[PDB]
RNA sequence: GCUAAUCCCCCAUGUGGACCCGCCCCUUGGGGUGUGUCCAAAGGGCUUUGCCCGCUUCCGGAUGGGCCCGCGUCCCAUCAGCUAGUUGGUGGGGUAAUGGCCCACCAAGGCGACGACGGGUAGCCGGUCUGAGAGGAUGGCCGGCCACAGGGGCACUGAGACACGGGCCCCACUCCUACGGGAGGCAGCAGUUAGGAAUCUUCCGCAAUGGGCGCAAGCCUGACGGAGCGACGCCGCUUGGAGGAAGAAGCCCUUCGGGGUGUAAACUCCUGAACCCGGGACGAAACCCCCGACGAGGGGACUGACGGUACCGGGGUAAUAGCGCCGGCCAACUCCGUGCCAGCAGCCGCGGUAAUACGGAGGGCGCGAGCGUUACCCGGAUUCACUGGGCGUAAAGGGCGUGUAGGCGGCCUGGGGCGUCCCAUGUGAAAGACCACGGCUCAACCGUGGGGGAGCGUGGGAUACGCUCAGGCUAGACGG
RNA sequence: CCGAGGGUAGGGCCCGUGACUGGGGCGAAGUCGUAACAAGGUAGCUGUACCGGAAGGUGCGGCUGGAU
């Protein structure tokens, strides 16, 4: 009438919990970062996009997310920051 | 991952494997990817055994691994042979 | 499994002597020699002309009731026969001819194939060294068929041993009397044979 | 007319069938090609260039059996038989290995292959298939 | 290898898109005689430079969107106005196949 | 037809029509007898055949013939079906098992006693 | 409320990898490079300055998958028009990744008689059954793929799932209680029940093969290896064999003289299925231990569910036969009884007092632990006719024109080479099939080998015919 | 936000069934007449129209698959 796969699902409950939690940041810091990208404030803008790509990678170390994922994820975070500051400038930091 | 082992065919008491390359994961008599020899346990004939020590070193060299009872038949085939 | 009864009601029927019992054949108490015609009532009235089909049913019933072989196993071997290179004729004839009670028979261990099955089946016969019981076995070429020595020292076979001695067997038979044991040469070719049946007859009656 | 090839084998069938000495089929370089085969394999005694009224035609000329006893004297025929095969309705395509043997050997397949107008027996020695123009015998 | 279709431009109703009709020929499983079959592709064009009636050929190519998964490789022939004309008359005669 | 017109229209396989419907792709089917009467045949000939009316496990009720010399069939009685016409007994296309549920066998039969579903006497 | 780690996080190092910008090669997002930026890790065990299992980051291989394309895949046209995420674009979102998969906006498109849309039926194939072949029918068992896990939806964890014996939610149903509340998911192996014409043991074993975990011993394995049941099928075998009357009784027939069953029986000899006793497997040598170097190699041992079965050896009893049919097709004939009754029946047709046609008997025919029936498939059916049919009167030319699409098209010469044909080459899994041999005492079954083809991808080749483009001709056609 | 589904409302296709009713098939030993097959006793058949217990009749035009 049980198992040790009632094991297994106890461990899933922890490991989302885990990654619902790195992901939010990520995307609360990236968008923090396509924010002040915005209204440069251009050293402030790649000043936290370190801090987001920082935990990007740092998640796709382990199961959050997949390597091409956090490349992905980069990629299109670099790019909408960098031509946001092409309108007004200029790129205080590296980088870059 | 990739394995080199016995899949049963013959019938009921009347064993007669062949020796075959196929994935772990696969039902033990279903597809697999090639036959590298054949084996007969009950050793009705002269030749109850052969194998293409040639391929089956092949496989071998690139990350397949043999059965324990497999390997057996592998070395007797000389292919353990340095 | 067999035919397994009144056995010259055959004979009657076919309008040939089929030499099934071995001695009495020959005697003038054969069935044949006191009465030709059918059994039955009706065996004496005047017969109409037997259909085409007729025909043919009596000739295969003819070749089969010789070897007192089921149905099925003649229709089996014919099939064999039919797919089997060359004259379909010749290997048909060839085959059932191969069978061990038949060659048993042939080789006069016997005086009916009748009687030459139980002398398989009861294991007195034996091949190449080993025993066999097996009415059915597939005689090869080369194959050595032996009294077993534990059924060498019988009447039966003595009997009919001690009538083995000049009697000559076909083309493709040899026979080491005394010893008890015989060769199958080659295969009987249609020539070696006179059987009272036109094998082309039989062909046809399965082609309906 | 709409079908040039099979009009001529027409011509022919319906010629011999009252036994004229010749007769005209209007003229192609592949008719021709055909008409060779046809003289060589004897079929017909052999054609010539014509023209009728200024025209290009070819005319061949019909061979027969011999005077024959009976109530029918009329002879056999050289060609019993000739049709079309492949037509304008179905083209008729056969590789080297699928060409039949017309009547057991005693008569041809014409067919038009990539090297030539061959016989049944010649594709094969050539080794080529193609378009299975008509069979004869 | 990449598969190459040769058709028709039919439509450039579309934009950085056009309809390539292809045609085919093959003898009939059963029945023998040659037929003829055709579909029309939606194929990609970048630069919009292909016109109305125009041959070209086309290659399977990565999906670009639904039903897009040819690019046109080439022109071939320029001003087929006839080809799209029989193309236009059979749609044509199907308001007069209803009821 | 033109070749032509073989490959625009095509050839027309043609289906079989059942004469069994309410059997409805069995070999046999149960059902229960409701009227068990005798009917008179169709011309040239005379006689009082026995049919019994039996509503399926089909959920169909057909008309069954009764074969055999006399019968213990009545109303209720439980029956086994199988195929066959009786020709000269319209609306007749079953015949009943016998020897099977309520249908007892053929009292007295010595000749084909299978089809007629009596043990063999001793 | 305490605590460990191969649990979790932080700094560092950067072989390398990830991202933006630039540039060289390449040509869809492939490879390299420079600047900036970003990113690692975990230890455990024994014989302990050395091994073993691990861990991290990166490149390649191999294997298993995702997605996309060409061609192929049933019935109804009494379903003829379908479509607003619809078709495309721009920009994002999302994924391992392409994509209207999703969102916003812009354009107004997309599909359809070469059958769209709608309805009906079906999981598809290797193959299987039939058939001379062509073709028809089919997809149980075995192998490949798909889909599903009471009915639906959803995501979590993860290399991989939107997961049969994991999770959440809604529904139906059922159950349990102490009436306060809760639980389940056999289309896993058995088994129960209902339904039905009908389909199995709540068996035995991890010894074998394969799988999961572990350094390993080993542990788990209703996969599987076997056993039980059911003539369901195929195959092998048995109920005996030799002798034995011008021929018992019994029964049938009869011209009353006789004919039949029938060498059949009886009886004589001979053999010895079953059974009783003795011995008793092949399947099992690996892992492991020893030495060697935990490798190469050599040597040692453990273990058998089936099973004391098969089988080998000794003794040894004459030991189950049934079913269908006997008018013609179609093989097998007589008597009695009934009297258009009872009944038979696949078709033709039988029975109304002389029935080889009903029922019984004798005799006969055919098969035989089977014989018959029903149902369905193919065949006979050249009766949907490609192979291989027809339309004056047999079923079948449209009442007649005109013409759209389509189908088909004269003679000559060139170019292309699409059809077409040839060669090379890859694929065409295994099993099945075919041929040969071999293992079970034969066979069925099973093992080893051999021959292949269609069909498609690829490269090369040919040009007669069909095609296409080009240039001519006048026989068709039209005009003066 | 979308969303299983539940609810309200109006459509479409299919199946089953229904007082009663239309003809159809078979049964057959009933009833009425005799339309068709011969020149079938008014040559037949035909499309259409009207009429009659019923086969059928008649008008109009058509066919010969009409005897003489
Ligand atoms: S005795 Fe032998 S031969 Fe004479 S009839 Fe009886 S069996 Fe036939
Ligand atoms: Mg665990
Ligand atoms: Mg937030
Ligand atoms: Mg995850
Ligand atoms: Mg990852
Ligand atoms: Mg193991
Ligand atoms: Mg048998
Ligand atoms: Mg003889
Ligand atoms: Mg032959
Ligand atoms: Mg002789
Ligand atoms: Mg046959
Ligand atoms: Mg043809
Ligand atoms: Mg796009
Ligand atoms: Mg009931
Ligand atoms: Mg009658
Ligand atoms: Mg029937
Ligand atoms: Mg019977
Ligand atoms: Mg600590
Ligand atoms: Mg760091
Ligand atoms: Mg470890
Ligand atoms: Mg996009
Ligand atoms: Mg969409
Ligand atoms: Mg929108
Ligand atoms: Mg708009
Ligand atoms: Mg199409
Ligand atoms: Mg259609
Ligand atoms: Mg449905
Ligand atoms: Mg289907
Ligand atoms: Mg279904
Ligand atoms: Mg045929
Ligand atoms: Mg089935
Ligand atoms: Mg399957
Ligand atoms: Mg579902
Ligand atoms: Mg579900
Ligand atoms: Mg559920
Ligand atoms: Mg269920
Ligand atoms: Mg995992
Ligand atoms: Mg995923
Ligand atoms: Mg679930
Ligand atoms: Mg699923
Ligand atoms: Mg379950
Ligand atoms: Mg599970
Ligand atoms: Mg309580
Ligand atoms: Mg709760
Ligand atoms: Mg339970
Ligand atoms: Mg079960
Ligand atoms: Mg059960
Ligand atoms: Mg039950
Ligand atoms: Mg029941
Ligand atoms: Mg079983
Ligand atoms: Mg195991
Ligand atoms: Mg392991
Ligand atoms: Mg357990
Ligand atoms: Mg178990
Ligand atoms: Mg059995
Ligand atoms: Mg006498
Ligand atoms: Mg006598
Ligand atoms: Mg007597
Ligand atoms: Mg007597
Ligand atoms: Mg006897
Ligand atoms: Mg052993
Ligand atoms: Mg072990
Ligand atoms: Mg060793
Ligand atoms: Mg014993
Ligand atoms: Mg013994
Ligand atoms: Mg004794
Ligand atoms: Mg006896
Ligand atoms: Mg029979
Ligand atoms: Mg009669
Ligand atoms: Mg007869
Ligand atoms: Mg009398
Ligand atoms: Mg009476
Ligand atoms: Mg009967
Ligand atoms: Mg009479
Ligand atoms: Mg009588
Ligand atoms: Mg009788
Ligand atoms: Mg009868
Ligand atoms: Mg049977
Ligand atoms: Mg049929
Ligand atoms: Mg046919
Ligand atoms: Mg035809
Ligand atoms: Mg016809
Ligand atoms: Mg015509
Ligand atoms: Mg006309
Ligand atoms: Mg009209
Ligand atoms: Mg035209
Ligand atoms: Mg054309
Ligand atoms: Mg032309
Ligand atoms: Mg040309
Ligand atoms: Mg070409
Ligand atoms: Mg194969
Ligand atoms: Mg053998
Ligand atoms: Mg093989
Ligand atoms: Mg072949
Ligand atoms: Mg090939
Ligand atoms: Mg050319
Ligand atoms: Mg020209
Ligand atoms: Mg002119
Ligand atoms: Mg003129
Ligand atoms: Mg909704
Ligand atoms: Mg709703
Ligand atoms: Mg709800
Ligand atoms: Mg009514
Ligand atoms: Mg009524
Ligand atoms: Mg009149
Ligand atoms: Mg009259
Ligand atoms: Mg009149
Ligand atoms: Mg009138
Ligand atoms: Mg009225
Ligand atoms: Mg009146
Ligand atoms: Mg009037
Ligand atoms: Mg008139
Ligand atoms: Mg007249």
């Amino acid at each position: 009438r049980n198992l040790s796969a009632l094991k297994r699902h106890r461990q899933s409950l922890k490991r989302r919990l885990r990654n619902k939690a790195k992901k939010s940041a990520i995307k609360t810091l990236s968008k923090k970062a396509i924010q002040l990208a915005q209204e440069g404030k251009a050293e402030e803008a790649l000043k936290i996009m370190r801090k987001a790509e920082s935990l990007i990678d740092k998640a796709a170390k382990g199961s959050t997310l997949h390597k091409n994922a956090a490349a992905r994820r980069k990629s299109r975070l670099m790019r909408k920051v960098r031509q946001l500051l092409e309108a007004a400038g200029a790129p205080l930091i590296g980088g870059g | 991952m990739v394995k080199i082992r016995l899949a049963r065919f013959g019938s009921k008491h009347n064993p007669h494997y062949r020796i075959v390359v196929t994935d772990a994961r696969r039902k033990r008599d279903g597809k697999y990817i090639e036959k590298i020899g054949y084996y007969d346990p009950r050793k009705t004939t002269p030749d109850w055994l052969k194998v293409d020590v040639e391929r089956a070193r092949y496989w071998l060299s690139v990350g397949a691994q043999p059965t324990d009872t497999a390997r057996r038949l592998l070395r007797q085939a000389g292919v353990f042979r340095q | 499994g067999r035919y397994i009864g009144p056995v010259c009601r055959l004979c009657r029927r076919e309008g040939v002597k089929l030499y099934l019992k071995g001695e009495r054949c020959y005697s003038p108490k054969c069935a044949m020699e006191r009465r030709p015609y059918p059994p039955g009532q009706h065996g004496q009235k005047r017969a109409r002309r037997p259909s085409d089909y007729a025909v043919r049913l009596r000739e295969k019933q003819k070749l089969r009731r010789i070897y007192g072989i089921s149905e099925r196993q003649f229709r089996n071997l014919f099939e064999e026969a039919s797919k089997k290179k060359g004259v379909t004729g010749s290997v048909f004839l060839g085959l059932l001819e191969s069978r061990l009670d038949n060659v048993v028979y042939r080789l006069g261990f016997a005086v009916s194939r009748r009687q030459a099955r139980q002398l398989v089946r009861h294991g007195h016969i034996t091949v190449n060294g080993r025993r066999v019981d097996l009415p059915s076995y597939r005689v090869r070429p080369g194959d050595e068929i032996a009294v077993a020595e534990k059924s060498r020292n019988l009447e039966l076979i003595r009997q009919n041993l001690e009538a083995m001695k000049g009697r000559k067997v076909g083309p493709w038979l040899s026979l080491d009397v005394e010893g008890m044991k015989g060769k199958f040469l080659r295969l009987p070719d249609r020539e070696d044979l006179a059987l009272p049946v036109n094998e082309q007859l039989v062909i046809e009656f399965y082609s309906r | 007319l709409t079908d040039p090839i099979a009009d001529m084998l027409t011509r022919i069938r319906n010629a011999t069938r009252v036994y004229k000495e010749s007769t005209d089929v209007p003229a192609s370089r592949f008719k021709e090609e055909i008409l060779r085969i046809l003289a060589r394999e004897g079929f017909i005694k052999g054609y010539e260039r014509v023209d009728v009224d200024g025209k290009p035609y070819l005319r061949v000329y019909l061979k027969y059996g011999p005077r024959r006893q009976g109530p029918d004297p009329r002879p056999e025929q050289v060609i019993h038989h000739i049709r079309r095969i492949s037509k304008p309705g179905r083209r008729v395509y056969v590789g080297v290995k699928e060409i039949p043997r017309v009547r057991r050997g005693l008569g041809i397949a014409i067919l038009s292959t990539s090297k030539g107008v061959l016989t049944d027996r010649e594709a094969r020695k050539l080794g080529v298939g193609g378009e299975l123009i008509c069979e004869v015998w | 290898p990449k598969k190459v279709l040769t058709g028709v431009v039919v439509s450039d109703k579309m934009q950085k898109t056009v309809t390539v009709l292809v045609e085919r020929q093959f003898p009939h499983p059963l029945y023998g005689k040659v037929i003829k079959r055709s579909k029309k592709y939606l194929a990609h064009d970048p630069e919009e430079k292909y016109k109305l009636g125009d041959v070209v050929e086309i290659i399977e190519s990565r999906p670009i969107s639904k039903r897009k998964r040819f690019r046109v490789l080439r022109l071939v022939e320029s001003g087929r106005m006839d080809l799209v004309e029989k193309y236009l008359i059979r749609r044509q005669n199907y308001e007069s196949l209803s009821k | 037809p033109t070749i032509n017109q073989l490959v625009r229209k095509g050839r027309e396989k043609v289906r079989k029509k059942s004469k069994v419907p309410a059997l409805k792709g069995a070999p046999f089917r149960r059902g229960v007898c409701t009227v068990v009467r005798t009917v008179t045949p169709k011309k040239p000939n005379s006689a009082l055949r026995k049919v019994a009316k039996v509503r399926l496990t089909s959920g169909y009720e057909v008309t069954a013939y009764i074969p055999g010399e006399g019968h213990n069939l009545q109303e209720h009685s439980v029956v086994l079906i199988r195929g066959g016409r009786v020709k000269d007994l319209p609306g007749v296309r079953y015949h009943i098992v016998r020897g099977v549920y309520d249908a007892a066998g053929v009292k007295d039969r010595k000749k084909s006693r299978s089809k007629y579903g009596t043990k063999k006497p001793k």
